[PDB]
């Protein structure tokens, strides 16, 4: 009698082919497919395609499953039910400033300028000018000027401009003091938040602007060193690429990116139990276990 | 023109597909768009996801010779090892049509 | 089987094919030369897989500043890389400077 | 760094250290070339054996 | 004309014997966050060619956007009509569903 | 029966398979050379059983 | 493949062509002279293709 | 440093086993120590039993192709002589299968 | 890479000996960390002796 | 969690001018957890997990 | 258990007393590792002073 067809589950040769959907396990584990039923099926072959509605499917129409993604920034759920994987052209939605950083080493032999009326354009009345760069609602720049000036012994007075705002007003109060220790580290006044201005319509960005890590020891001039913000205009998709641990990510024309998902394995109490389905897929079911999903990234997989 | 003049008599047109791989291909080196594609796309050839053009060249084919070469004996082998499965349902028939 | 063979054939021929490029651009200006490394592969066993290749890096040391003559010519010293968009809204970095109006 | 403008930049490529490389090249393409032989021949006897 | 208020203007240019539109068609006003508010749809009757009667069509602007994205451009243009053809060819599909080109 | 040629024939097969490695390894950095070494084995006959 | 080489020996050629161009007009009035300016190809892998 | 000094950053540890030839491979250029190759027993680079690092300089692969190109003939030949049994066997047992 | 570890040609961080302070001086018993090459400013030294 | 006691021993050491100074061997008997990653048989019949 | 050779001509400390915050007062400082019940390390520094 015979009694049955067992299969041999040791692992193949990977071979290199050069395209771009194109993955590969290399101990166990297996892609976790669906089709128009919902009867999920399991696999191992790993050429996959996009279609006319843009979805990760197999060489047969067998839909690539995975966590989806959500959120503000977009982030990968860790055990969600799974969805199937898409990847939508659609353009993505502007961001707005809420907090800019702005480290700065001023000069510690630079004396107090003697134009006291701290004026815009009489270029003595200020010792060092610096610029950032903020984001609005709709996605128009903003360039938010600041001015140190040295007002007395270790201390330096702040002030901020907008120069984009065409109706804007010449500031005539400082926004913030910073007071310097003996030996050059920052102590207190290390923050301030500031609205800018306006302009066609949109919201009026607000943020924080701390000015954290900086020093004054006699470090030559006057400069700044790292200067960045959290804030994007729109963009569109030029490019997708499926990471090494998993992650689909999506590059845009604004040098950003963005996740579209991640692709679950499944691994089984055991095999030799798996069903032949056919094409290049087999089907979990009795003396086999339950599913036992999981990531590509670190425990049994 | 002869009178210090140009006229422009068109734009060429390019086209970009959603999914590759689906273009049916018809005849000559010419490909046919149908399900599994989608819809055409059409487009001009500066802006937008579509490249430029240059003038004065052509494209060639991309098919290596090296690495077309040593496909060709995996094949054979292939091809004569599925060949010596039909020797033996041929010669287990052979001796099972001739005992009575 | 013929699977450590051919991936050593593989792996032969893209570093002739980054010689023969390298060779072939040895008159373009802003061209830093390339190199080929490689790395093995292993399975669950105790017998090798192969080869692959593990990515093409480049050469970023500075050539020689060859007098032009032309005035919109511009030369780097160290580093640091020119910044130029595309019509698209891309940006890209380079290292070639002959501008034009 | 600094900027020299009226100038460019050459290629940095030295063609005596590819010309020698190529005559490394091509006798790892032509040794590795006599693995194929060796299974192609061991492959050609367990076909003709019956 | 101000802000987040855009004039849409419609001409038909294959009669040349059609009125100079100088009239406002319609008008488009944005959100402040920069999504449509109100009124996309128009209503546009064309001219007259060769004796046939006039078309008169829904027009649609749905799905649009306002938020900087480098310069003006068009993403997604459709409608549902067609001159007569013969047939070429027939295929059968996927699900039974026997089509003809 | 067979078995005294099929072991031989798989164990001469992975005498082939190293080399084939170590010649296509010839080009990387860290790569150290590959040999592998056989042994006889016996039951409680006293004919061989292969390699 | 064999593109590496022959696209490198096609535009090696015009390097020496608009040099003969330049020694052969030497006395003509209103010749002014030129070189010529390459690019390197990439495809999307990241083995060049050329020149 | 800018002001004509220097800072020290690190100190790259080298490790040696008690016996090598017993550390599993892991793929890439990287070893696992595991049972039969023992603790790390870290160090230093100058002093101790560990050799002195070079800078500028890369370590070659010491296969030698004369060694190897020469294997394979015996192990083409081995090969080729275990499959001389099968034929005989094989002849043997159609004898004795149609035999009457 | 971007956060400038010495990292080898596959993504895998070297580790070393750890520095302390200022001015720093090799340790030789610590916990392995991995090396990074941090582009902070040195700060001042007064003097002490001439 | 509960504190650990041990007995440390130097045994087997010298002191004969040999350069400097460093240590040549350590070793204890205590191991950090870990989960199941093969199991096998051997010949005497018991089954072990690695 | 850890062995050890010590340098027999090597010096006494100058400094007067014993104290961890300088790297002067010791000859030799080594380390070990030892896990408790929970599995978690401890790190033992060891001091040789001559």
């Amino acid at each position: 009698k015979v009694a049955g067809i067992t299969q041999d589950f040791t692992d193949g040769t990977t071979t290199n082919t050069g395209r771009g959907l194109d993955v590969a396990i290399s101990q166990n584990g297996f892609f976790r497919l669906v089709d128009s039923n919902g009867s999920v099926f399991y696999s191992r072959n790993g050429q996959f395609k996009l279609d006319e509605n843009r979805n990760l499917v197999n060489m047969q129409g067998m839909q690539l499953t995975g966590y989806p993604a959500t959120g503000t920034p977009p982030t990968i759920q860790q055990g969600a039910n799974p969805a199937p994987i898409t990847i939508p052209n659609t353009l993505m939605a502007a961001k707005s400033t809420t907090t800019a950083s702005m480290q700065i080493n001023l000069n510690s032999t630079d004396p107090v300028p003697s134009k006291t009326p701290f004026s815009v354009s009489d270029a003595d009345s200020y010792n060092k000018k610096g610029t950032v760069t903020v984001y609005d609602s709709q996605g128009n720049a903003h360039d938010m000027n600041v001015y140190f000036v040295k007002t007395k012994d270790n201390e330096w007075a702040v002030y901020t401009h907008d120069s984009s705002d065409p109706a804007a007003t010449a500031p005539t109060t400082a926004s913030t003091t910073l007071k310097f220790n003996e030996n050059g580290i920052l102590e207190s006044g290390g923050t301030v938040n500031i609205t800018t201005g306006t302009i066609n319509g949109a919201t009026a960005a607000t943020f924080s602007l701390s000015f954290l890590n900086s020093m004054q020891q006699n470090t030559g001039a006057n400069n700044i060193v790292a200067t960045n913000q959290n804030g994007y205009k729109p963009g569109d998709l030029v490019s997708y690429q499926i990471n090494n641990d998993g992650t689909v990510v999506g590059n845009y024309s604004n040098e950003q990116e963005q996740v579209l998902g991640q692709i679950v394995l499944a691994n089984f109490a055991n095999n030799e139990g798996l069903a032949s389905q056919g094409d290049n897929v087999w089907a979990a079911t009795q003396a086999s276990g339950v599913a036992l999903l999981g990531t590509a990234g670190s425990g049994n997989f | 023109y002869s009178n210090e003049q140009e006229q422009v008599l068109g734009q060429i047109v390019l086209a970009n597909f959603a999914n590759n791989e689906g273009l049916a291909s018809q005849g000559d080196n010419v490909w046919a768009a149908t399900q599994a594609s989608g819809v055409a796309l059409l487009g001009t050839a500066g802006s937008g996801n579509f490249g430029k053009l240059t003038n004065g060249a052509l494209e060639a084919s991309n098919v290596d010779l090296s690495k077309e070469l040593v496909n060709m004996i995996v094949a054979q082998r292939n091809y004569q090892s599925n060949a010596q499965t039909i020797k033996t349902q041929d010669q287990i028939l052979n001796t099972l049509v001739n005992l009575r | 089987s013929f699977s450590q063979a051919v991936s050593g054939l593989n792996a032969a021929a893209t570093n002739l094919d980054v010689i023969g490029n390298n060779i072939a651009n040895s008159a373009t200006y802003g061209f830093k030369s390339g190199t080929a490394s490689f790395a093995d592969m292993f399975a669950g066993s105790k017998v090798g897989l192969g080869v692959k290749v593990a990515g093409i890096t480049q050469d970023f040391t500075d050539g020689t500043t060859t007098n032009t003559g032309r005035g919109l010519d511009v030369a780097i010293s160290q580093n640091g890389f020119f910044r130029l968009v595309d019509s698209n809204g891309s940006v890209f970095y380079s290292r070639n400077g002959q501008f034009k109006l």
